[PDB]
RNA sequence: UAUAUAUAUAAAUUGAUUAAAAAUAAAAUC
C-alpha cells in the first residue's frame, strides 16, 4: 500500500483517520473546505484530496477507484446522500477496529490485523481487506486495544527523571506547607471549594541520583514512596506491559471519541459487531467523515468519471 | 482560481515577530504551541481543554468555530483561559457566550464542518444485562425486545451474542483491572441511551481422512463453464477468504 | 434575508472591448446567478469600464431582482424532461434518481447548485456558449417546466390519477 | 336528546321505574299473548320483527335516528377522547342482532312451554336503539385503536364473529361481505400495528393472503414500523406477500 | 495525596525576517 509520509504536515493540513495530536490540530485549523472562485475541475480535485486523505489513505488510487461503487444504497429533513461516497469502505476490517476504538489509526488496525492479533469469527484473520458481512463478531487481543488508547510508556531513564521531578515538587510543597500551615491549608479549602498536625503529618523524601539508580529498575522501585506513586516508578506499575501501566487513557482522545452506529461494541472484550453497513437516513449519515455533504458530492462526481 | 494555500487556521493567533535568525521557526507551529499551551515536565499538556477525557457522560468535541480558535483552559476551575501581551496566560477580555450557547445537537456532534455525523449512545450495562435475560431466559423474541426498548433488532442480537461472550469472560476472570478502567472510561465518555436438496455421505471405512459428501445438481447448472471469462490479469481479479482466513482466488 | 440565505457564484468573468478611435477601450462583462438553495433563483448582468468589481456588483443587484420561484419536483430535480432550444443553445435535461449527480455542463452545475436543484442528467448541443447556456437555463426551467398538481389541475383530474403507474 | 324528543313532543327518554314496570307488563302480556298465536318460530319472530320495527317509529322520529346521524354522534366522544361517554353512548343508543336474537328464543322457550323480567325489558328498551351494522362495528374498532382498549378491542372481533351468523349479514351480496370484512381486517392489523404486536398483524395478513387483496395502502403502517426496528425477514413477507401481484 | 512547577544559562542545519517555509520531517523513545 502506500507507504505512509508526511502525513500529519500542517502546512497540507488534511485530516487523517487518526487521534493523533499533530491530527487533532489539522481538524481544527481547518475550518471549512474553500471551494469558492474555484472551477468545476477546482473544486472536484479539492474535494478529491480533502475526503481522500480521511477515507483510505492508504489504498492506492488505482485500486480505490476499483474499490470504488457507483451505485449507493439509502434506506422534514434531508436524506445527506452522497455522504455514502465511501461507505465502502466502512466494510473493510482496518475501519471496523478503527471505528470501533480498537486502534488509534486505520494504519495501526493494519499492523494489527497484519501482526495477528485480530479474530473474525474466531478464525484468525491476518489480511487487512478482509470484508465484514453483516453480523459478523470481531475482535482484537486486549493487550494492544489498551496500548492503542492508553499512553506511551516512558523509557526508564525519562520516568526516572520525572520521579526526580517529582520528589523536588513534592519536597517543596511539605516545605511551604511547614513554614506556613495555617493559611497553606485555608487556601487548599479555598481552590477545594486548623488541625497544626497537618503539617507534622506531612514527611519529606530523599532526593534521588540518577547516576546511581541508572540500570537497576527494581533498587528505583523501592527507593520511591511518594503518596501518589508508591513504589513504582512513574508510568511503569509492570514495567512488562506494553502501555502506560496505572492505565491512563492517551491524551487528547475526546475528540476523536465517536461511537458508530453500526457497529456494537463490547470494550470489556475488546469484541465488536458489525450490525450493517453504513446508511443514510434522513438528517444523519452513519459514515464517520468530518467533511460536509458538498465536498462528498464533488468527490463524488469526480469518482464517477475518474478525474474526466 | 486555485492556489496552493498553506493551511494557515481560520482563526487569529499571535503570528511571528522579528526572531532569532537560529530560532528557524514556522508559523504553523506557532499555531500549534498556542493551541496546545505549556507542555508539563510530564511531556503533557495540562493547559488544553481537550488534554483530558471527559466523566459525566457528555462528550466533549472541538468547537473552534464556538471558541473562536481559544482553546486554553484552567484544569480544576474549568474558567477560560487566553494568551496576553504579557506573554502568560491570563483570564479573557470578555465573556464568549457562544461557549456557552451551544445547541443540544451540536454537542453530540464529532465534526463542526459535517451536521450530519452524530455520536450513538451507549447502552447502560444493566440494559444490556437485561435484554440478555429477556431473550435467554424468557424467550421473547427480538422483534418484541426491540419493539420494547426503542432498537433495532440487529443491535439487539449484537448485545446478546457481545453479553455471552462477557459472560464467558467473567466466568474465567479474563477480564484484567486495566480493561475494567477502559471499559468504565469510555463508558462515561459518551451518552447514555434511555429506554431441498438430496445429500449422501459416504461410507467411511477405518484408516480414511476424509469424507466424500454427494449433492444433487442438474445437468446444465452443475459444472465450470467452457470458455468462462478470465479475470486473472484484470483490475476486477475476483478474490475471497478461506474459512482459514487464507486469501485464495474465487 | 437576502444576504445570510441568498448565495452568489460568479459564472462569467471576460473583457469585452469597444475599439473607439482613440485607441481600444476595455469594459468588464459579468454574469451571475443567486439563489437561495430552496427553490428561488435568478441572472444577473454587469458591465463597468474601470473595475469589474463594479461589473460584478451591479451583476449581483440585477440577479437580486429578477429573482424569481422555481418549479421543483419533490424539491431535488425537474418535474420532467425539457427540451429547450435558446438562441442556439439545445439543452437535453432528464429528471434522475434520489442520490444521482448533478451529472450536466458545469454552468448548469453552478445554475442547479443555487436554484437546489439536486438531481439532473444533461446534454448542450449546437452552440455551448456559457452565456447562452445560462440563460436558456433559467429560461427552460421557469418556462418549460409545469408542476404535476398545475397539469392535473389543467386537465380537471386528481393526483392519483395523473401520477405514473409502477411496472416491473 | 331534543331531537330523539320531536322537540320535546315525545317524552320517550325521559324514564321512571313507574313506567319501567308499567311497560315491562304490557309487553309480557302483549308478547305472551303473541307466542302461542304464531304458526312457527319463524313467525313469532315476524311478529315481534313488526311489533319492534312499528314501536320504534312510534317511539321516536325515524328521520333523525338513523345510521348516519348515530355514526357522528358516536364519532364525537372517539375525535374528543373521552372513552365513557362513548361506551355509555354505544350501550345506550346500540343493540347487537345476535343478542337480541338469543333473547327472543329465550322468550319463546319460556312462554310457549328476574332473568325473564330482563329480558322483557330489553324487547322494551329496543325502541331507543339501531342494529349494530357492519359500519357501527368498524367505528367502535375505530374507538378501540384510539383508546387502546384490547378488552375493547376483543369484544368487538367477539361480536363481529357472531353478527356474521345472524340474518342481516348474509342478506348481503358476497362482495360486499368480503370488502367488509377486508375493512374489519385491516382495522385489526392497524390495532396491532399500533399496540406493537407486530407478529399478530403479519399473522392476519398471511392467513388471509388469498381471500383479501392486500394493497400496499393498507401495510403502509406496518410496512414503517418495521422498518423502524429493521425486521427485514418479516418486512420481507410482508412485501411479497404485497407485491407478488 | 500534592499537582497550570518556575528559574536560569547554553546551543539551535537550509531558506527567509513573518501569515516563508523545509519540518513531525529527522534523531530519540515505546
Ligand atoms: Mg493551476
Ligand atoms: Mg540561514
Amino acid at each position: 500500500p502506500r507507504k505512509a509520509n508526511l502525513l500529519k504536515s500542517l502546512a497540507r493540513g488534511r485530516v487523517r483517520t487518526s487521534f493523533n495530536k499533530y491530527n487533532l490540530f489539522n481538524l481544527y485549523k481547518k475550518g471549512g473546505v474553500d471551494l469558492k472562485s474555484k472551477s468545476l475541475y477546482q473544486q472536484k480535485w479539492t474535494a478529491k484530496q480533502e475526503t481522500r486523505a480521511y477515507h483510505g489513505e492508504h489504498l492506492t488510487e488505482k485500486r480505490w477507484q476499483t474499490v470504488f461503487k457507483p451505485k449507493l444504497d439509502s434506506v422534514i429533513k434531508e436524506t445527506p446522500f452522497l455522504l455514502q461516497t465511501f461507505a465502502v469502505l466502512e466494510k473493510r476490517l482496518d475501519f471496523a477496529l478503527f471505528r470501533a476504538m480498537f486502534a488509534s489509526s486505520v494504519r495501526q488496525a493494519r499492523q494489527f490485523i497484519l501482526h495477528g492479533n485480530v479474530r473474525v469469527n474466531g478464525v484468525k484473520i491476518k489480511h487487512p481487506s478482509y470484508t465484514l458481512k453483516p453480523g459478523d463478531m470481531f475482535s482484537v487481543k486486549p493487550d494492544k486495544v489498551l496500548e492503542a488508547l492508553g499512553a506511551k510508556k516512558p523509557s526508564f531513564q525519562e520516568a526516572l527523571k520525572i520521579d526526580k521531578t517529582q520528589i523536588v515538587l513534592w519536597n517543596k510543597y511539605v516545605k511551604e506547607a511547614k513554614t506556613e500551615p495555617k493559611e497553606v491549608w485555608e487556601k487548599k479549602l479555598e481552590n477545594f471549594e486548623f488541625d497544626p498536625k497537618w503539617a507534622k503529618n506531612l514527611k519529606y523524601h530523599d532526593p534521588i541520583k540518577l547516576s546511581e539508580l541508572e540500570g537497576d529498575e527494581p533498587k528505583a522501585r523501592k527507593l520511591i514512596n511518594l503518596p501518589w506513586q508508591k513504589n513504582y516508578v512513574y508510568g511503569r506499575q509492570d514495567p512488562k506491559k506494553p502501555f502506560f501501566t496505572p492505565w491512563k487513557p492517551r491524551p487528547f482522545l475526546s475528540p476523536f471519541a465517536i461511537l458508530p452506529h453500526h457497529l456494537e461494541i463490547s470494550f470489556k472484550t475488546c469484541h465488536a459487531v458489525y450490525l450493517r453497513d453504513p446508511v443514510a437516513r434522513p438528517g444523519q449519515s452513519e459514515v464517520i467523515s468530518p467533511f460536509d455533504v458538498p465536498v462528498h458530492e464533488r468527490a463524488y462526481m469526480y469518482y464517477l468519471r475518474n478525474g474526466k | 482560481f486555485s492556489r496552493r494555500r498553506i493551511a494557515y487556521p481560520f482563526y487569529p493567533f499571535k503570528k511571528l515577530g522579528r526572531q532569532h535568525p537560529k530560532k528557524h521557526d514556522t508559523n504553523l507551529k506557532t499555531a500549534m504551541r498556542q493551541f496546545l499551551g505549556p507542555k508539563n515536565y510530564k511531556g503533557e499538556y495540562v493547559m488544553n481543554k481537550y488534554f483530558t477525557v471527559p466523566t459525566n457522560h457528555v462528550p466533549n468535541y472541538i468547537k473552534p468555530d464556538l471558541e473562536r480558535g481559544q482553546s486554553l483552559e484552567h484544569p480544576v476551575t474549568k474558567k477560560p483561559l487566553q494568551l496576553r501581551y504579557d506573554g502568560t496566560l491570563g483570564p479573557p477580555p470578555v465573556e464568549n457566550k457562544r461557549l456557552q450557547n451551544i445547541f443540544k445537537d451540536r454537542l453530540l456532534q464529532p465534526f463542526p464542518s459535517n451536521p450530519h455525523c452524530k455520536t450513538n449512545y451507549v447502552l447502560s450495562p444493566q440494559l444490556k444485562q437485561s435484554i440478555f435475560e429477556e431473550i435467554t431466559v424468557e424467550g421473547l423474541s427480538a422483534q418484541q425486545v426491540s419493539q420494547k426498548y426503542g432498537l433495532k433488532i440487529p443491535r439487539v442480537e449484537a448485545i446478546v451474542k457481545l453479553v455471552s461472550v462477557e459472560n464467558s469472560w467473567n466466568r474465567r476472570n479474563r477480564v484484567s483491572s486495566d480493561l475494567k478502567t477502559m471499559d468504565e472510561t469510555l463508558y462515561r465518555m459518551f451518552p447514555v441511551f434511555d429506554s431441498n436438496t438430496k445429500v449422501i455421505y459416504g461410507e467411511l471405512v477405518e484408516g480414511e481422512r476424509s469424507q466424500y459428501k454427494f449433492t444433487n445438481a442438474k445437468v446444465g447448472k452443475v459444472g465450470y463453464r467452457y470458455g468462462s471469462g478470465n479475470r486473472d490479469n484484470k483490475k476486477d481479479r475476483r478474490i475471497g477468504f478461506n474459512k482459514l482466513g487464507q486469501m485464495v482466488y474465487i | 434575508y437576502i444576504t445570510r440565505k441568498l448565495t452568489m457564484k460568479p459564472l462569467v468573468m471576460k473583457r469585452v472591448s469597444n475599439q473607439t478611435g482613440k485607441g481600444k477601450i476595455a469594459s468588464f462583462y459579468a454574469l451571475v446567478v443567486v439563489g437561495d438553495k430552496n427553490g428561488m433563483v435568478g441572472l444577473g448582468e454587469g458591465k463597468s469600464r474601470e473595475e469589474m468589481s463594479k461589473a460584478i456588483f451591479k451583476a449581483h443587484w440585477d440577479a437580486v431582482r429578477n429573482l424569481k420561484e422555481i418549479p421543483r419536483y419533490e424539491n431535488r430535480t425537474i418535474y420532467g424532461d425539457i427540451d429547450f432550444r435558446y438562441h442556439g443553445v439545445k439543452l437535453h435535461l432528464r429528471s434522475a434518481k434520489p442520490g444521482f449527480g448533478l451529472r450536466v455542463n458545469h454552468v448548469i452545475f453552478e445554475i442547479c447548485e443555487c436554484a437546489g436543484i439536486k438531481d439532473l442528467s444533461g446534454k448542450v448541443y449546437k452552440s455551448r456558449n456559457d452565456m447562452n447556456i445560462a440563460k436558456g437555463t433559467i429560461e427552460a426551467f421557469t418556462k418549460a417546466q409545469k408542476t404535476l398538481d398545475e397539469v392535473a389541475l389543467g386537465r380537471g383530474k386528481k393526483l392519483v390519477d395523473v401520477r405514473k403507474v409502477y411496472y416491473s | 336528546s331534543f331531537n330523539m324528543e320531536n322537540g320535546g313532543t315525545r317524552n320517550t327518554l325521559t324514564s321512571s321505574n313507574e313506567a319501567a314496570l308499567e311497560d315491562i307488563k304490557k309487553y309480557r302480556q302483549l308478547l305472551d299473548s303473541f307466542a302461542q298465536e304464531a304458526e312457527d318460530f319463524n313467525e313469532f319472530k315476524f311478529k315481534v320483527m313488526y311489533e319492534v320495527t312499528k314501536m320504534q317509529r312510534e317511539s321516536i322520529n325515524v328521520n333523525v335516528f338513523n345510521k348516519i346521524s348515530l355514526h357522528t354522534y358516536l364519532s364525537i366522544p372517539i375525535n374528543l377522547k373521552q372513552q365513557k361517554e362513548f361506551l355509555r353512548r354505544l350501550t345506550f343508543f346500540t343493540f347487537q342482532q345476535h343478542e337480541f336474537e338469543a333473547v327472543i328464543k329465550r322468550l319463546y322457550e319460556g312462554y310457549r312451554n328476574n332473568l325473564i323480567m330482563h329480558d322483557i325489558w330489553y324487547i322494551t328498551c329496543l325502541r331507543h336503539k339501531i342494529m349494530m351494522d357492519t359500519t357501527l362495528y368498524e367505528l367502535v374498532m375505530k374507538a378501540a385503536i384510539e383508546f387502546q382498549n384490547e378488552d375493547l378491542a376483543k369484544k368487538v372481533w367477539n361480536d363481529r364473529g357472531k353478527f356474521r351468523t345472524t340474518v342481516p349479514f348474509l342478506k348481503m351480496d358476497q362482495r360486499i361481505r368480503i370488502a367488509k370484512d377486508q375493512k374489519f381486517a385491516h382495522l385489526m392489523v392497524e390495532f396491532f400495528t399500533k399496540q406493537g404486536k407486530y407478529s399478530d398483524a403479519i399473522a392476519i395478513i398471511l392467513s388471509s393472503k388469498n381471500r383479501f387483496n392486500w394493497t400496499y395502502s393498507m401495510v403502509r403502517n406496518l410496512h414503517k414500523a418495521l422498518e423502524e426496528i429493521e425486521d427485514r425477514n418479516s418486512v420481507e413477507i410482508l412485501l411479497d406477500v404485497v407485491n407478488k401481484k
